[PDB]
């Protein structure tokens, strides 16, 4: 096998990080104390769970994570909660003074001063790495810590690991959940810099987590526990591949082979259905026709855009539960000619369908109620530069009259690097509507 | 970052100072004598803001009392919370400042200014992690305006990278104790303009207003004055000084809320207004909030337009019900509030209500409308300045004509530049 | 109180459902680059559907279908016919249509040549119905609302549009008798007022000469072409289970044979009404699209049709 | 529409369907992290040269 790093830069990379690593243990079996009873080479392995957990001769399973914040008390909680245990101090590093949601300070001042460190405690985990493939990156684009940190991590880690991939779990900002303004600043700062040094990210649309939590979950308020219960089962959707026996998407090479054709149009979207309530009395368990039809209603997205009017480079069906090939193949067959399902002309109209016939975990008390088979496409379409428009005309409209800039300004970064990190992102919007249309 | 140095300055600061510590000292659960009888662990989760822990259990303040006279710091120490502060952060002098702006920043405070920074520097250093400094003044006298002034020019020389933020009380002709309170006032606003992340405009005659319309009292006090300021300022220190999940620091809420370095004077607000049984639905709460009757300086929104608001709920309600009432109003006055900031309206709730109130709102809005405060004290300025009047007082002092045509000028630019984003 | 954005300033059509809005106390109008609408009456070009349906606490509806434009350009509609299976190539009420890049006579378009010799070349009907007294032909223009729930709503009063000039076969050069668009007209009035004939009129001139009404010779195949060509394409842009909500007013070209069979010439995706009906269909917009969406404080026919088979 | 590269095992399976055909250096980074660390000393020394200043002033009115 070969070993996977997750990275957790910032208070959603690391309480998301939390959600992951709590389902992960209930997926592998381990406990909180860190003993795994099914696993019998006791001191180490080479299984496919061990790609994302080391071994102690104790009989520890020990997280392959760095948790990362530029202040203490998110991570404080980890440190004191169910799986304290579970990770080794070193892992866990805070600062004393945050970004107050300014990429600059993230990035510039309060980055510079850490940046070292981090490095040096992912090296110590590199070191007890067989064969390292590369990295899982958690974070928010509207934190200060998430888009500035982040990017000045990402860029290092090229650095000092060119040979390996990098992946991102972002989540978007949503102003139903943030309080913070100035995040289209920070969102378009990160994706420029982000962008070259990383290979696949996922993108997490907090509207659309939020909605879905509303509508399906019956949630009247969410809170970010609600939140990330639900992103973490999407996220092991999307790792189960490199955790699990299987041949489809069996290293994080072939995620960017899949999925990303085109490099710089590394945005997948993810669907996931279903999503049903536990506190719901009576349900009447989907079919994998209704599940795999349910990958394309953008209620079910991770974030809402349209999929009809742009075309897809790559299609990625990861089934969890009861499901055989012959199911899979007759729900595509219908629903081919009832969609509008376009993809660009150099690229073949096909899906690549991964089965684990063990059913999704749930956390016990959460908010998900247990299904018999479940679903999470992942699609390169050109519809979710939606999103970017969306962030960019925000942008535009703050930076037009240079509001909240001169925060970053004071921080030393210079007026020039907001304007070019904008160009960026209009030449991307450009390359997906080339693609698109 | 969560310890916060609090400073108070002349009569004024002292006064809105001592109903301050009075006011969150029960809320915290702090009885007169420092020791700790509340109930719930939520009072003592985030006390170290505000507190420093001493020997027996105790809770002390980190509070520095300033004066140029001994008379109103007497008062503090008698008065019914006056045992609670450290003995040595009590730093005064002695001949007062005369409601002069250059006896308090040049001359007499000049002599008391490094004992007042000593004080600071003692609190500071035994600090963890300081976020910041808080300050209480009036404008409109000598030392509160004059020396509070330049304690915030010698604290950004020491401490370049903490936050100050200012409790500032603007004069009025409805409550007036001298004819000189508007030159006071535009050689303080030059200086806060500068040197201060936050200012909170409290307004002497918005608070008169609310006294005398929007309360029926008809001979209104300074101490009733006072308890709408204690009540705010409560308000606008709830976020820090309680959970809920919010995770925030001066410098993060000074980031979304300032988005011109200048500009940055905020209108308060509480609701409800006090001096109840019947406790106030969320749309009230909400409607109030934002109505200019409950705005704690004496401009109109209406002429204005919203850069940032800040509003935070107190008390058990439902956030659906907040979220959808805040909705409300932006939706339905929309004009009022900049587009070239998306989402400029943030909101939280504290489940802890103050004491008396079942449920109330405190408002922070950074509207353009803060304009006419500002023109108002540049109008009665040039009624004196342009026949030099009551000059003699502060030439008397050393200074020269040019400052005031300077700190007028200042005044003048920043009302401009307001001007600027509310046609924008 | 809903609140609305225009964003269409020669829109003749929606001027109308702006002004009627206004002028009821319970809309209010916000500046053209305000994020907090209800409605947005938007662009021909690059309306930004991206941006719609993110606003949160707002129920937000759009006066334009996205993905409605594969319908009213020319060489989208000749290669959705051809493409789809529920009106195929041999689409007997489409004109035989072909694409290429820049009895038999023919028309292109996208300067109109009408020729043997020589965008789209389309088959020229030659033997078209005729009105008398003139010798001169038409064109009907019908106007379909779709609303948010995909109900497909004809407005009961068309119109057609005619030419003044007789009908010559051997003379194709001549714009004014094989042409029939009112830009062109302006023999301007002479039978009937600006060149635009009426629903009853023509009912009336049917039963007289043709001894036949609207409803049977004709309007039932315009209603089977408008569901027929609208319940194609919902799929594509049906808004139902969508985050935003979209309608559309669409104007249908239609031209009538010697034989009576109907013939589909333009689907109008931001069409302009006849001078005497805007009133009445500003006001049906207004009821059915918007009201509908946000209720305040039949003119239309719906089509509808489910033979089991 | 052909079923292709399908492959089992006992926890799982995985096919594909086809239903038709068709960095900057270590130099540069620590470079510009300290030419911000300069705009920023730059920043704060106009500042105390500012407050500096301001101090002469303080003795001027009093002197
Ligand atoms: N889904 C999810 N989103 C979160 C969570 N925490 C914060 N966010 C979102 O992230 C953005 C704010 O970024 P944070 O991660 O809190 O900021 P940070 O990385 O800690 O950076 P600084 O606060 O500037 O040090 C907002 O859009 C929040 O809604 C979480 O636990 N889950
Ligand atoms: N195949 C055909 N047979 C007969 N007449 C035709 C025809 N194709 C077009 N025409 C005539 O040409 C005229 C204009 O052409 P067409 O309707 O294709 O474009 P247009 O853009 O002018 C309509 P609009 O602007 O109202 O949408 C019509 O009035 C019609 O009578
Ligand atoms: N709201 C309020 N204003 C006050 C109070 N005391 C004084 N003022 C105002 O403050 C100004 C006088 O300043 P003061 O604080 O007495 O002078 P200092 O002691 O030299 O700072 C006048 O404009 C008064 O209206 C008070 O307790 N409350
Ligand atoms: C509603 C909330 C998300 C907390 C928010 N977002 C932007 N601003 C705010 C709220 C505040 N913003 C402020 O700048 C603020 C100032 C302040 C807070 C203190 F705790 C102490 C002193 C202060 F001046 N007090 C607030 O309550
Ligand atoms: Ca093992
Ligand atoms: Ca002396
Ligand atoms: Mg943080
Ligand atoms: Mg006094």
């Amino acid at each position: 096998m070969r070993e996977c790093i997750s990275i957790h830069v910032g208070q959603a990379g690391v309480q998301i990080g939390n959600a992951c690593w709590e389902l992960y243990c209930l997926e592998h079996g381990i406990q909180p104390d860190g003993q795994m009873p099914s696993d019998k080479t006791i001191g180490g392995g080479d299984d496919s769970f061990n790609t994302f957990f080391s071994e102690t001769g104790a009989g520890k399973h020990v997280p392959r994570a760095v948790f990362v914040d530029l202040e203490p008390t998110v991570i404080d909680e980890v440190r004191t909660g169910t799986y304290r245990q579970l990770f080794h101090p070193e892992q866990l590093i805070t600062g004393k003074e945050d970004a107050a949601n300014n990429y600059a300070r993230g990035h510039y001042t309060i980055g510079k001063e850490i940046i070292d460190l981090v490095l040096d405690r992912i090296r110590k985990l590199a070191d007890q790495c067989t064969g390292l493939q590369g990295f899982l990156v958690f974070h928010s684009f509207g934190g200060g810590t998430g888009s500035g940190f982040t990017s000045l991590l990402m860029e290092r880690l090229s650095v000092d690991y060119g040979k390996k991939s990098k992946l991102e779990f972002s989540i978007y900002p949503a102003p139903q959940v943030s309080t913070a303004v100035v995040e289209p600043y920070n969102s378009i700062l990160t994706t420029h810099t982000t962008l070259e040094h990383s290979d696949c990210a996922f993108m997490v649309d907090n509207e659309a987590i939020y909605d879905i939590c509303r509508r399906n979950l019956d949630i009247e308020r969410p809170t970010y526990t609600n939140l990330n219960r639900l992103i973490s089962q999407i996220v092991s959707s999307i790792t189960a591949s490199l955790r699990f026996d299987g041949a489809l998407n069996v290293d994080l090479t072939e995620f960017q082979t899949n999925l990303v054709p085109y490099p710089r149009i590394h945005f997948p979207l993810a669907t996931y259905a279903p999503v049903i309530s536990a506190e719901k009395a009576y349900h009447e368990q989907l079919s994998v026709a209704e599940i795999t039809n349910a990958c394309f209603e953008p209620a079910n997205q991770m974030v809402k855009c349209d999929p009809r009017h742009g075309k897809y480079m790559a299609c990625c069906l990861l089934y969890r539960g009861d499901v055989v090939p012959k199911d899979v193949n007759a729900a595509i067959a219908t629903i081919k000619t009832k969609r509008s399902i376009q993809f660009v002309d150099w690229c073949p109209t096909g899906f690549k369908v991964g089965i684990n016939y063990q059913p999704p975990t749930v956390v016990p008390g959460g908010d998900l109620a247990k299904v018999q088979r479940a679903v999470c496409m992942l699609s390169n379409t050109t519809a979710i530069a939606e999103a970017w428009a969306r962030l960019d005309h925000k942008f535009d409209l703050m930076y037009a009259k240079r509001a909240f800039v001169h925060w970053y300004v004071g921080e030393g970064m210079e007026e020039g690097e907001f304007s070019e990190a904008r160009e960026d992102m209009a030449a991307l919007e450009k390359d997906y509507e080339e693609v698109g249309v | 970052m969560r310890e916060i140095v609090h400073i108070q300055a002349g009569q004024c600061g002292n006064q809105i100072g001592a109903k301050f510590w009075e006011v969150i000292s029960d809320e915290h659960g702090i009885d007169p004598t420092g020791s700790y009888h509340g109930d719930s662990d939520l009072q003592l989760e985030r006390i170290n803001v505000y507190y420093n822990e001493a020997t027996g259990n105790k809770y002390v303040p980190r509070a520095i009392l300033v004066d140029l006279e001994p008379g109103t710091m007497d008062s503090v120490r008698s008065g019914p919370f006056g045992q609670i502060f450290r003995p040595d952060n009590f730093v005064f002098g002695q001949s007062g400042a005369g409601n002069n702006w250059a006896k308090g920043h040049y001359t007499e405070g000049a002599e008391l200014v490094d004992s007042v920074l000593d004080v600071v520097r003692k609190e500071s250093e035994s600090c963890d992690c300081l976020q910041g400094f808080q300050l209480t003044h009036s404008l409109g006298g000598g030392t509160g305006s004059g020396m509070g002034t330049l304690l915030i020019s010698k604290i950004r020389e020491e401490y370049p990278d903490r936050i100050m933020n200012t409790f500032s009380v603007m004069p009025s002709p409805k409550v007036s104790d001298t004819v000189v309170e508007p030159y006071n006032a535009t050689l303080s606003v030059h200086q806060l303009v500068e040197n201060t992340d936050e200012t909170y405009c409290i307004d002497n005659e918005a608070l008169y207003d609310i006294c005398f319309r929007t309360l029926k009292l008809t001979t209104p006090t300074y101490g009733d004055l006072n308890h709408l300021v204690s009540a705010t300022m409560s308000g606008v220190t709830t976020c820090l000084r309680f959970p809920g999940q919010l995770n925030a620091d001066l410098r993060k809420l000074a980031v979304n809320m300032v988005p011109f370095p200048r500009l940055h004077f905020f209108m308060p607000g509480f609701a409800p207004l006090t001096s109840q049984y019947r406790a106030l639905t969320v749309p009230e709460l909400t409607q109030q909030m934002f109505d200019s009757k409950n705005m704690m300086a004496a401009c109109d929104p209406r002429h204005g337009r919203y850069l940032t608001v800040a509003a935070i709920f107190r008390g058990r309600m439902s956030m659906k019900e907040v979220d959808e009432q805040m909705l409300n109003v932006q939706n339905k006055n929309s004009s009022y509030f900049v587009e070239w900031i998306p989402n400029n309206v943030k909101t939280a709730v504290c489940d802890i209500p103050p004491r008396g109130l079942k449920m109330s709102a405190t408002f922070i809005g950074n509207s353009t409308a803060i304009q006419e405060l500002f023109k108002r004290i540049s109008e009665q300025f040039t009624a004196m300045f342009r026949r030099k009047a009551f000059l003699h007082w502060y030439t008397g002092e050393g200074m020269d004509e040019m400052e005031f045509t300077e700190a007028e000028s200042n005044m003048n630019d920043l009302v401009s530049e307001y001007q600027q984003y509310q046609d924008a | 109180m809903y609140t609305f954005v225009v964003r269409d300033e020669n829109s003749s059509v929606y001027a109308e459902v702006s002004r009627l809005l206004l002028a009821t106390g319970q809309w209010k109008r916000l500046r053209k680059d305000n994020p907090r609408f209800n409605l947005m009456l938007g662009e021909r070009n690059r309306l930004p559907f991206g941006r719609l349906g993110h606003e949160p606490g707002l129920v937000q509806l759009v006066n334009y279908y996205r993905g409605a434009d594969k319908l009213c350009r020319k060489a989208s509609l000749v290669k959705l016919i051809k493409t789809s299976p529920e009106l195929s190539e041999s689409c007997t009420w489409f004109p035989e249509s072909y694409v290429i890049y820049p009895g038999n006579v023919w028309i292109a378009k996208s300067g109109i040549l009408i020729s043997s010799e020589a965008h789209v070349i389309q088959k020229y009907l030659e033997k078209p119905l005729l009105l008398e007294p003139g010798h001169r032909k038409f064109d009907i223009r019908s106007w379909v609302l779709v609303d948010h729930l995909y109900n497909i709503y004809l407005y009961r009063e068309g119109v057609l549009r005619t030419s003044s000039e007789p009908y010559n076969s051997a003379n194709f050069q001549d714009k004014t008798c094989h042409l029939t668009n009112h830009c062109i007209q302006k023999n301007y009035g002479r039978y009937e007022e600006g060149n635009e004939m009426f629903f009853e009129e023509f009912n009336q001139y049917l039963m007289d000469a043709l001894n036949t009404t609207l409803e049977n010779s004709i309007l039932l195949q315009i209603k089977h072409i408008i569901r027929s060509c609208l319940m194609c394409i919902e799929p594509a842009i049906s808004t139902k289970h969508l985050h935003y909500q979209s309608f559309q007013l669409f104007g249908f070209d239609f031209m009538v044979d010697e034989e009576l069979k109907v013939w589909l010439i333009e689907v109008n995706g931001a069409p302009a009404c006849a001078q005497k009906l805007y009133a009445e269909l500003c006001q049906g917009i207004v009821d059915v699209a918007i009201s509908s969406v946000f209720p305040l404080a039949s003119i239309f026919i719906k089509l509808h049709h489910h033979h089991h088979h | 529409m052909e079923v292709i590269e399908l492959n089992k095992c006992t926890s799982g399976q995985s096919f594909e369907v086809i239903l038709k055909p068709p960095d900057p250096s270590l130099e540069e980074i620590q470079k510009k992290l300290e030419a911000a660390e300069e705009r920023r000393k730059y920043q704060e020394a106009e500042l105390l040269k500012h407050l500096a200043e301001k101090r002469e002033h303080e003795r001027e009115v009093i002197q």
